[PDB]
């Protein structure tokens, strides 16, 4: 040749859609052992012509989550007991996807899902399931909490000390060099939280990225940690496709269901200014933040003061920040995976030559940054199983120019306490039975209370704001270190010189 | 509804007056009335202190004078930073001593609630070493 | 007239079967630590757990440390590993003919496998009970 929605009722009821001829979406469930292995069960529980209710499967660039929902009959038989009916168990799924409209495009998941304290399997002979759903990384370290303190190690040495996973993937750390710096005295604390939120926290404060990856062919998992974004990465971030094109060739516009903005490129930011409150810092105390992004415009007289707060050390400079505009989200939504786009989340561009978006006109490429999938079970089909799917796919797409890494949410720790016993050396003579000495650099070398003294002190016998860079000598229990390292448990600290003492 | 704040600490310094003498260099003065006015650890004293030289819960009405940075006021306020602050008696002491918080030394400030400020910490020293403490190994005390 | 054991008036009135987690066969090793100077002794010590034939994980760890106050460090917090029981949500449409819905802390027997649970299972208790009464729709209109 309005009338759309009751195509849409008529989809729910079963298909009726274009051009999906074929779609046969699978399942494969592997156990993991003790030892992080894989054991064998056609080798594990493959799913089919669905008996699949109903999964839910959102990703980010880093990881999945998700449920899902499949049946089963029937109790009761051996087969399926170490399986499903027992918590603390690992699991692999593999999500194998094939499309057909005529070409053909395959999507593949694979994921890990247990949970201690919960198994949800419902009857009235026929056996539901709910599983979650996690990216390994996530769900192995979860449920895996220690601290302890590591001496002269870097942050790619801390990482493959507590990555006990070969037999299932690995993680590429080779391209970032600032996870290398050996830091002289790391104090790692997942005291009140997880090891998995420590991943983060220190991923956030050296500026880095992730990516989940498999490949298609076939499925190994393989994590990125790289510091920018170059073709190295981009290199094995080929879709193992074949005519993948751009710029919204005319059948993307035959299958959309709506466009929902998130917030736009703003034209106006709040002064933030930054106070360090501090007698004896002779310069400027507040200064204004800066912005990365120009032909923005301030408000009039309206303030954000971000104080620091005063140690008794020598306050520290400045934690360099920026004021975190607004970027460009475009919500999107659909009834297929896209047929002629790259619908599969590369870092990579998607061009703008129409404007049949909301969008602006002054976009330059654009990028994919999440993916939303809800595969439900078409009722027609549910009878006639229960005798003898359907889609809807949304989209995150950003700017290019905001390309920015996104990080989940964690937990900032609680602090932990230690006793320490403090030594100088090794022979300890009679008469040097109780003396004192000062150290440097990190090391066992001599120092004194002179030799920093920021001239305002040069003065007489003063200190003012208790300088750094003079340490003490703490020995610490043998048993905060690794289960490996043959070091000698040293830990050196600056001092509160107002201890033992007043102001004289 | 609306949310109860939280506290935020400032570091401080303590002055007398303006022309300090040579004689002068580390006194101590006490202020009665949010004004530089003289005071002493008597006239409140509430009696059962009159009495010897003893203080029981450690009178307020009693104020140091403490200079902060100039950038926490207003942009427009000409005044001069001066932040009056109740006495904690037992800082440099013990149940014993008395080291009265002399000028020149730098302390953190609270600020408890509006209108609430309390001293907590000492950073600063007058009599210290300068040496490899392999030469000397002082312990040894200012005083007046 | 107190039956036991899922007699079959019971199997007539159900509506469903519901798991929560079961009887596992793995635990997290959960170590114990108390982080002092001068205590002598092992200072880690793996905590213990009351129900054996449950195997270890590999190179995974819980470190649950202790503060440490000025006091002589206290001994020792001896808790268990607490692993996972056993819960079967049932529902119904009526109070049961001929079991015990009332609660008791007493038992009840396994003779049939008509639950999903497990058959190496001996008695079983019932520890909480759920009642929605709503009023008929017919019944509605007739006081109305």
């Amino acid at each position: 040749i309005q009338l759309n929605k009751l195509r849409s009722s008529l989809s729910r009821y079963i298909g009726y859609n274009n051009v999906l001829q074929k779609q046969e979406i699978t399942i494969n469930i592997k156990p993991i052992n003790k030892n992080f292995e894989l054991e064998d069960i056609h080798n594990s529980l493959t799913l089919k012509n669905p008996h699949i209710e109903k999964l839910e499967v959102c990703e980010n660039i880093y990881g999945i989550n998700g449920w899902l929902t499949f049946d089963l009959a029937y109790i009761n038989n051996h087969k399926d007991f170490n399986f499903l009916l027992s918590p603390n168990q690992p699991i692999l799924l593999d999500i194998q996807i094939n499309d057909s409209f005529h070409h053909k495009r395959t999507t593949r998941f694979i994921a890990i899902g247990f949970n201690s304290n919960s198994i949800d399997i419902h009857e009235n002979g026929v056996k539901k399931f709910k599983i979650q759903f996690h990216d390994p990384l996530k769900a192995l370290w979860t449920k895996h909490k220690p601290s302890y303190i590591a001496l002269n190690k870097s942050l790619d040495d801390i990482f493959k000390d507590n990555f006990f996973f070969d037999s299932l993937f690995s993680l590429d750390t080779n391209k970032s060099n600032n996870l290398k710096i050996r830091i002289p005295q790391a104090f790692i604390s997942t005291v009140n939280r997880n090891f998995y939120d420590f991943f983060i926290q220190q991923l956030e404060q050296n500026k880095c990225y992730l990516k989940y990856f498999c490949d298609k062919k076939s499925g190994k998992v393989s994590y990125h940690v790289v510091d920018q974004v170059d073709n190295d990465l981009q290199r094995n971030i080929v879709n193992s496709d074949e005519d993948l094109k751009d710029k919204l060739s005319p059948y993307d516009i035959s299958c959309f269901k709506k466009q929902i903005l998130i917030s736009n490129k703003s034209n106006f930011y709040v002064k933030e200014k930054n106070i360090c409150p501090d007698v004896t810092l002779n310069t400027q105390r507040k200064e204004d933040r800066k912005i990365s992004d120009t032909l923005v415009k301030p408000f009039s007289s309206i303030l954000k003061d971000n104080l620091q707060s005063v140690e008794y050390i020598q306050s520290n400079n400045d934690d360099k920040q920026e004021i975190i505009t607004t970027g460009f989200e475009i919500l999107l939504t659909s009834r297929n995976t896209l047929p002629f786009l790259d619908t599969e989340i590369t870092l990579s561009k998607l061009d703008n030559d129409q404007n049949y978006l909301l969008g602006a006109t002054d976009i330059k490429s654009l990028y994919i940054s999440q993916r939303k999938l809800l595969f439900k079970r078409s009722k027609y089909c549910s009878k006639q199983l229960y005798e003898n799917h359907d889609n809807s796919i949304t989209y995150k797409i950003k700017d290019y120019s905001n390309l920015t890494p996104e990080y989940p949410k964690y937990k900032s720790f609680s602090n932990f306490y230690i006793n320490g016993r403090i030594t100088i050396g090794e022979n300890v003579n009679n008469d040097s039975k109780k003396a004192y000495k000062f150290f440097k650099n990190h090391k066992p070398e001599e120092s004194s209370i002179a030799e920093f003294q920021e001239n305002g002190e040069k003065g007489t016998s003063a200190i003012l704001n208790s300088k750094a860079d003079i340490l003490y000598a703490i020995e610490i229990a043998k048993e905060m270190l690794s289960d490996k390292s043959s070091d000698k448990p040293i830990i050196y600290l600056p001092l509160k010189v107002n201890i033992n003492s007043a102001n004289n | 509804k609306y949310k109860s704040f939280s506290n935020f600490y400032i570091n401080g310094r303590i002055t007398i007056g303006e022309n300090v003498n040579n004689d002068s260099k580390k006194a101590y003065k006490f202020f009665k009335n949010h004004k530089p006015e003289e005071s002493s650890i008597a006239e409140f004293q509430e009696n059962g202190e009159k009495g010897t030289s003893a203080i029981l819960n450690s009178k307020a009405d009693i104020l140091y004078a403490i200079e902060i940075a100039k950038e926490m006021l207003s942009d427009k306020s000409s005044d001069k930073p001066i932040i009056y602050l109740p006495l904690k008696v037992n800082i440099n002491s013990a149940n014993n001593q008395f080291i009265p918080l002399r000028n020149d030394d730098i302390i953190l400030i609270e600020i408890q609630s509006f209108t609430k400020g309390e001293i907590i910490e000492l950073i600063s020293n007058s009599a210290i070493s300068t040496k490899k403490a392999q030469q000397q190994l002082l312990q040894r005390q200012l005083l007046g």
